[PDB]
């Protein structure tokens, strides 16, 4: 399926330059050593996540530090981020920062939780340390960009725990001793990010790379017309297609879901399912190996009638916000909390965060004010607590709600920006506000107030994908086709 | 111990002939504790330890080379960490971390067998460590 699928993070690295001085100098001796590292944290990957992190390009300062450089890892990061949004515009899955200030924090790298995929979240921060040691870290902060954290609630109850007892496990905090092997919930988390839709932008196969033509590297890259990879493990998938990187006689593939026993499959076969109502199925071209680009719904469709909306190919509603926050067995409240609680009070409904004097929310809409679950736990599975969980109490329910933070200055406690309060009607600032306040695009379309021609869904690319039978790019003729 | 290859000898001459009496050469005095041919010796000029006498005159323990080597008694099959010791009760324990186990072992010294026998064990979950001191 999708999980089983080979995933491939275009990553980049950016080098500021104390390391630069401290490795004497060399340009080429810190290429090299990016690649070593690039090489060891894919060798990680490879053993149970599947995923293949190419190093697309890589950047170093020679000269000296761009931006402001402060021991705080969450004000370096944002200046990283920053900096990347305003400067770097090459296409990669994650942008990662080697840290030369060596982060005076306890944790190793300061990566976003799931933020891969983003064009402001993409990426994260390593500090400077030893190959192995930086290479964890790297790890460590990839991992933390596709969702994959240790899991705090199952880590109190015992439910899931590091099978590398010996040492702990690389989630944690960096031991000198490195372990080899993720714990379950690390999978778990991941098969979780990818059916949410997030990491839709790691089924991708650079053709360029920092490594010269080598034969067997598993992409096909410049140089190379095939690629099976060694013929090792060639046997098991594309024996007969490529060999050596080259042709067997008559071929046409060497790897792929969309060719099958080294020949092009029928026309119109699904080489990936849709993950939810937010991701698109994508049907071989009929004469491309790979599989279709991954397309989603586009930022602001609902995943239902009217509550939840697909951004990124996420969907959102008050109950998932409730859950990613919380945890599964929680659930968002009804509106009675939000009508009863968001009008007036301290700590219990609130609009903006202001502890002094907190936003009021007027009754037009409560639904983007504080964020009212059902049975929320002792602990969420991330953040943490500003104070206390809030608590309040003919129908009884129990109502909960909380501040869970985050690295970021954005509070996951309040209900996240889009969230629907009713038609074309979702959060912004903390607040109920129409499609307008976005100003989302509006895709190819003919009628009047449809898309694409009404029959038809818009991809993320603001590209029209017509429905089956449907060859117009604006989805307006008809073509049928065996 | 060149000398005794051969076996039958009455003379031997030594005059003017210089020497660097060291602990390999020692033999040579400790042959001359054995010695009974006709043989007059001769002054020797070497460390400066020795002055200027006889070489049949010198005493082995005027070389002080003391040769140290070590003898294999290989008997512990579990992995370690630390290994530190620490006298004890007029028994000087040897205490052991070993990994992956969170076992720390305690070895005492006995003469039975002239060995370390274990007699205590802690436990772990994966020591690393087991700095043993003893106070009051």
């Amino acid at each position: 399926n999708v999980e089983e699928e080979t995933k491939y993070i275009e990553l980049m690295i950016v080098n500021d330059h104390l390391m630069f001085k401290k490795h004497r100098l060399s340009v080429v001796h810190t290429n090299t050593y990016a690649k070593s590292v690039v090489n060891m944290a894919d060798l990680i990957y490879k053993d149970q996540l599947k995923t293949r992190i190419v190093l697309v390009a890589m950047e170093t300062w020679a000269t000296d530090n761009k931006f402001a450089i402060s021991e705080n890892p969450l004000i370096t990061l944002r200046e990283f981020m920053k900096y990347r949004r305003d400067f770097i515009k090459e296409k990669s899955d994650a942008v990662h920062l080697f840290s030369g200030s060596q982060f005076e924090s306890s944790r190793s790298g300061a990566a976003y939780i799931g933020g891969i995929c983003s064009l402001l979240k993409g990426g994260g921060v390593n500090e400077f340390g030893k190959t192995d040691l930086m290479a964890v870290t790297l790890a460590q902060s990839l991992a933390h960009n596709i969702g994959i954290i240790s899991d705090k609630r199952k880590l109190a109850s015992g439910e899931c725990k590091c099978e590398d007892t010996w040492s702990g496990c690389i989630m944690g905090d960096t031991g000198y001793y490195l372990p080899k092997k993720f714990t379950q919930c690390n999978i778990e988390e991941y098969h979780d990010f990818l059916n949410s839709g997030g990491g839709a932008c790691l089924f991708n196969k650079p053709s360029k790379l920092l490594d010269p033509p080598e034969c067997g590297n598993g992409f096909i890259e410049t140089g190379e017309e095939c690629d099976c990879g060694t013929p090792a493990e060639c046997v098991l998938e594309g024996a007969e297609c490529c060999k050596k990187c080259t042709l067997t006689q008559d071929s046409q593939c060497s790897d792929g879901l969309c060719c099958k026993k080294c020949k092009f499959q029928p026309m119109g076969t699904v080489c990936r399912e849709a993950v939810n109502d937010c991701d698109i199925r994508e049907t071989c071209s009929g004469n491309s190996s790979q599989c279709a680009p991954n397309i989603h719904k586009m930022d602001g469709y609902s995943c239902d009638g009217v509550q939840g909306i697909c951004f990124g190919g996420r969907c959102k509603t008050r109950d998932r916000q409730c859950k990613y926050i919380w945890g599964q067995k929680v659930t968002a409240s009804d509106k009675y909390c939000y009508e009863k609680l968001n009008i007036e009070g301290t700590e219990k409904g609130n609009c903006g965060k202001d502890k002094d004097t907190w936003i009021q929310c007027n009754k037009r809409d409560v639904l983007c004010g504080y964020l009212l679950c059902t049975n929320i736990g002792n602990i969420p599975r991330l953040g943490e607590l500003d104070g206390e969980i809030t608590s309040t109490l003919g129908r009884t329910l129990n109502c909960s709600g909380g501040h869970v933070k985050l690295e970021e200055d954005v509070d996951l406690g309040y209900v996240e920006d889009g969230t629907p309060c009713g038609p074309q009607m979702m959060c912004l600032e903390h607040r109920c506000l129409p499609v307008a306040s976005f100003n989302f695009s509006t895709c190819l379309s003919s009628k009047e107030g449809t898309i694409c021609s009404g029959n038809g869904v818009c991809s993320n690319e603001l590209k029209c994908v017509c429905n089956r039978h449907w060859i117009g790019s604006d989805c307006n003729t008809y073509f049928p086709h065996n | 111990d060149i000398f005794k290859g051969l076996d039958s000898l009455t003379n031997v001459d030594l005059r003017g002939n210089s020497f660097n009496c060291d602990c390999k050469l020692k033999w040579l005095v400790e042959w001359l504790g054995h010695t009974n041919a006709t043989v007059e010796d001769i002054y020797c000029e070497g460390p400066p330890e020795y002055k200027k006498r006889k070489i049949n005159s010198l005493s082995s323990k005027d070389f002080d080379c003391i040769i140290t080597e070590f003898a294999k008694s290989q008997d512990l099959p579990y992995q370690s960490l630390s290994i530190d010791t620490f006298s004890y009760l007029n028994d000087e324990y040897v205490v052991i971390a070993q990994p992956f186990t969170g076992k720390c072992i305690f070895l005492e010294w006995d003469h039975v067998e002239k060995t370390f026998r274990n007699y205590d064990n802690i436990t772990g979950t994966s020591t690393v460590v087991c700095k043993p001191i003893v106070i009051e």
